[PDB]
RNA sequence: GAAGCUACCAUCUGUGGGAUUAUGACUGAACGCCUCUAAGUCAGAAUCCCGCCCAGGCGGAACGAUACGGCAGCGCCGCGGAGCCUCGGUUGGCCUCGGAUAGCCGGUCCGGGGUCCGGUGCGGAGUGCCCUUCGUCCUGGGAAACGGGGCGCGGCCGGAA
RNA sequence: UAGCGACGUCGCUUUUUGAUCCUUCGAUGUCGGCUCUUCCUAUCAUUGUGAAGCAGAAUUCGCCAAGCGUUGGAUUGUUC
RNA sequence: GCUGCGGGAUGAACCGAACGCCGGGUUAAGGCGCCCGAUGCCGACGCUCAUCAGACCCCAGAAAAGGUGUUGGUUGAUAUAGACAGCAGGACGGUGGCCAUGGAAGUCGGAAUCCGCUAAGGAGUGUGUAACAACUCACCUGCCGAAUCAACUAGCCCUGA
């Protein structure tokens, strides 16, 4: 019905600095930096306040389908702040009912080599997206920790790893085997 | 009915011919929205025939006068009652509009009905038009304007002059 | 971003229409497509004009919403919009366009003759400034 | 006597109609940088339309049938030919006035390009509407010179950048000279008649 | 039974890239939560296109030679002279990229950041320069030290789509 | 409601037959078989998929899907 | 048929209109992005996004049914005596109640269907066990905090195709 104004405010901590040359948002924090182009949203972004620096997102004369993106923008900024402050760590555990899945890292966790998945001789090589590092965690059996900054990259690499081990021509209910993302959290705690 | 251009309010009074069985008819009055007095009288005859036993031959129109708005400079809110007829069946409706004139609100109602429901002017019966206050406005599209200190820009304004400098080295800033 | 807003008390310029070339004061917004405009001191009556018909300016006036003419003209005179309107780079460009359109044949001839004297000296000085910059950047 | 119309940002039909109407009058039109012509609608939608056009072909002899072009300049040329009366002598004579070209060649890099605002995507389509680039659409179907086109475009852009820097330096020197010679140049006529 | 033709009746060879469909997914609001979608991302195939291969357009490029013999003949530069066929124009504009919820100009400092002007664009194509000049001669004021045209010389190819 | 689904009801097709006789009576050579090209999809198999009363195997129901194949004979003029 | 002419691209019957040869003006039906004359109006309001859009009587294509895709309407029911969603807690006793029997202890069945402390628990909305156990729901409550839920109706679009 062409709503007049739709505004959403996002708070910013003291650790991270955020900047905008336009719809482009750049967040600089303790662990690396993030930058995203929002040229396909068509929404106003303005930071205001000293020592607080709250970011408001404003939409004027938007329909029911256009008023939805003003919250997705704030959610993306929240995810960027969370990843640049604490980071995103996905623990993926592998179910290996009979055949043990042998996962190894190739080059600084940028490449995952999976051997002996359901007894197949095929070697599955999955490369991680830039900025995501994977490792075999200790004090636990058959798990992989994938740590990074950008959530849309960490979860993308996790989904790639999960879909690499997929049963074919067999039952999906039966033959429960493969690496599934068990836990999702941050690298830094107490926040 | 065509409802071409802008509509006009007409107060139309009418009564049956004095018959030997009874004289001095009740002289019924109506308030019709029509582009001109001819179709105003026609619609008045149609409505009074649908309501009571009256026809153009057995009856007559005493007075038909243009009605001007009592406050053309004030922004008012109007509640329109519709008795429209769809492709399947006829339905009643209550709409709300914001305009300066009653005829303007009726024009907006006709255009909005024809646009949103594909209802031609043939099957639209304006039941009641009354000015309502801002407190009794149930429509959110109208209620969103009952706020003082209202501020909003005009973003992405069209060029509107695409063909006057049809050939140029410019790219419109649109801001 | 978006340093201009329509509101109760915004003075706007009419780009086209029957009152093209005049300033009006937006009293209130009606139906998100047209607004009531007063323009008491600009010789225009109170009426409704579309948003796309008007162009926004920088000056803002303090009116109560749906105020009368005796209360909007007083604030217009208090803000003193008319005299300060000529002291801007926008009305000056508009008047410049009007004068260029009102040019006559003698005026065009005089402008053409003055261009010969004006542009040539500028060109002969640019030819010296360029060589001066070249000699400066030579070592 | 020629009209050098830029291609980037303009809609296919919205620009082709204007060019077809202006060519029948006698103005020689040259459409430059045709790989940037945008097309309204989804990219997959336009791809499906182009593939449905490709499917149409004479059965008994495909060589002696509909000639499907893969270059975006030739696509724009066929679009303009669809509006021009090419089966008559007037349209045949007008077809040479139109010169559709990919990239900005040497004969046209130095000429200033014109923009038709009646065909610009910014004023034609809503900011939420999807559009497809003719360059990518053509490259996805049997076009091979997109890489070299982009390379030559980068080269000519790096050249025009230095040219504009020189022009801006000249403009700065001109403004400095104008501010320097305040005396001996009154030119009250220029201000009274507003340039 | 030579040579030649011939046989799945002998012999050799038959090859990969992209955008994606169906589908499974990432982030994620609408709708406090959820959701593969509403804006954005990922994988994706005998299907689609191209790569390999087949023929090359009223398509164009690079290079060689370009008419002896005895009077010739044909090219390049500089040329003055006449006549015939064609159809069209009555100053030329020598250029940044890029967006349209943003960008232009100017700049101290450490290609980017900050600050200062302009912003219904005036360092603007509703623009700007050459310009609207009939010619010759005498003589005054302003501007002009580049001179002002080149059948002229040397240095650079300045620029390959 | 994996797979069917009666009593009812709504659609597509001219690969059957039938209804009418609009062009053809100074003639359009009227069955079948052999050879050969192309197209369609309502997919038998093959490529990639979803669901089962899918433990595996073998199967059944759909989705994008016509690129590639869909044979050798006994009797019948036979289509079948 | 006995009939030309302007529109329906095309045409026997459609819409206007009927016909000597010409110049000027206007118009019916129809149309104004280019073919092709005219919207190159600083036209108005609103709907619509399709990976099969849609685009004008005869006329050259489609139905029943469905959509948490949007846009309007109607009848209603809840909510500061703090709802709808989300997070967390309780979800009992008479009673493993009466007809059955290889097993029915709320959960395959027929009839029924109440009672007491409570802040609320239904002789119990579903998953599961051959049955018991277990999960879960109606219901009440703790945190948040102000609107929200359900059924029909018809315009475009989509599946049906
Ligand atoms: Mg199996
Ligand atoms: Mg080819
Ligand atoms: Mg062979
Ligand atoms: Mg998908
Ligand atoms: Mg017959
Ligand atoms: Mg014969
Ligand atoms: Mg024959
Ligand atoms: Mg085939
Ligand atoms: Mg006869
Ligand atoms: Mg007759
Ligand atoms: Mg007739
Ligand atoms: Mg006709
Ligand atoms: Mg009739
Ligand atoms: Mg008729
Ligand atoms: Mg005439
Ligand atoms: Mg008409
Ligand atoms: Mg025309
Ligand atoms: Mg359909
Ligand atoms: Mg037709
Ligand atoms: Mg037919
Ligand atoms: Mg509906």
């Amino acid at each position: 019905m062409k709503t007049i104004l739709s505004n959403q405010t996002v708070d910013i901590p003291e650790n991270v600095e955020i900047t905008l040359k336009g719809r482009t948002v750049i967040v600089k924090g303790p662990r690396g930096t993030l930058r995203r182009d929002f040229n396909h949203i068509n929404v106003e972004l303005s930071l205001l306040g000293k020592k607080k620096k709250r970011l408001r997102v404003d939409k004027w004369w938007g329909n029911r389908k256009e008023l939805a993106t003003v919250r997705t923008i704030c959610s993306h900024v929240q995810n960027m702040i969370k990843g640049v402050t604490l980071g995103f760590r996905y623990k993926m555990r592998s179910v290996y009912a009979h055949f043990p899945i042998n996962v190894v890292i190739q080059e600084n966790g940028s490449l995952v080599e999976i051997r002996n998945f359901l007894g197949e001789k095929y070697i599955r090589r999955v490369r991680m997206r830039t900025g995501v590092a994977c490792s075999v965690s200790q004090a636990q059996k058959d798990e992989l920790i994938l740590e990074g900054n950008d959530i849309e990259l960490v979860s993308n690499s996790a989904a790639l790893i999960q879909q690499a081990t997929t049963v074919k021509n067999k039952d999906i209910r039966k033959f429960l085997d493969g690496i599934y993302v068990s836990e999702k959290g941050t690298v830094q705690q107490a926040d | 009915m065509k409802a071409s251009g802008t509509l006009r309010e007409y107060k139309v009074v009418g009564r049956c011919l004095p018959t030997p069985k009874c004289h001095t008819p009740p002289l019924y009055r109506m308030r019709i929205f029509a582009p001109n007095h001819v179709v105003a009288k026609s619609r008045f005859w149609y409505f009074v025939s649908q309501l009571k036993k009256m026809k153009k031959s057995s009856g007559e129109i005493v007075y038909c006068g243009q009605v001007f708005e009592k406050s053309p400079l004030r922004v008012k809110n109007f509640g329109i009652w519709l008795r429209y007829d769809s492709r399947s069946g006829t339905h009643n409706m209550y709409r709300e509009y914001r305009d300066l004139t009653t005829a303007g609100a009726v024009t907006q109602c006709y255009r909005d009905m024809g646009a949103r429901h594909r209802a031609r002017a043939h099957s639209i019966q304006i039941m009641k038009v009354e000015e309502i206050a801002a407190g009794k406005c149930r429509r959110p599209a109208v209620k969103q304007f009952h706020d003082s200190k209202i501020k909003f820009p005009l973003p992405h304004r069209v060029l509107r002059r695409q063909h006057k400098p049809r050939f140029t080295t410019k790219r419109p800033n649109t801001f | 971003v978006f340093r201009r807003y329509v509101e109760v008390g915004r003075v706007a310029y009419i780009s086209f229409g029957p009152h093209a070339g005049k300033l009006v004061a937006i009293v209130d917004v009606i139906d998100q497509n047209r607004a009531l405009v007063d323009g008491p001191c600009t010789r225009v009556r109170r009426q409704a004009m579309p948003f796309k018909c008007m162009q926004l300016t920088d000056f803002i006036l303090k009116f109560p919403h749906s105020a009368r003419q005796k209360y909007v003209r007083k604030a217009w005179e208090k803000a003193d919009i008319n005299t300060k309107w000529a002291a801007t780079r926008w009305a000056k460009k508009i008047d410049a366009r009007e004068r260029k359109a009102k040019m006559t044949d003698f005026d065009r001839f005089k402008v053409m003759k003055a261009k010969k004297m004006r542009n040539r000296i500028i060109k002969t000085e640019v030819k010296k400034l360029q060589r001066a910059a070249i000699l400066k950047a030579s070592p | 006597q020629v009209l050098v119309l830029d291609g980037r940002g303009h809609l296919l039909g919205r620009l082709a109609a204007i060019v077809a109407k202006q060519v029948l009058l006698g103005r020689k039109v040259v459409v430059v940088r045709c790989e940037g012509i945008n097309i309204s609608g989804n990219f997959y939608r336009n791809k499906l339309k182009y593939l449905a056009f490709l499917r149409k072909r004479m059965n008994t002899n495909p060589s002696r049938g509909p000639y499907h072009f893969r270059a975006p300049s030739r696509i724009f040329w066929r679009t303009v030919r669809g509006m021009l009366p090419h089966k008559t002598k007037r349209g045949q004579a007008a077809l040479e006035r139109l010169k559709v070209l990919d990239g900005i060649p040497p004969p046209y890099d130095k000429k200033k390009r014109m923009v038709v605002p009646a065909a610009l995507k910014v004023v034609r389509l809503k900011p939420t509407r999807k559009f497809a680039y003719l360059g990518r659409l053509a490259h996805e179907v049997g076009w091979k010179y997109q890489a070299v086109t982009a390379t030559l475009e980068e080269k000519r852009k790096e050249k025009a950048k230095m040219h504009y820097r020189k022009k801006k330096q000249i403009l700065r020197l001109r403004k400095q000279a104008e501010k320097n010679v305040e005396k001996k140049i009154c030119k009250f006529t220029e201000v009274l008649k507003t340039n």
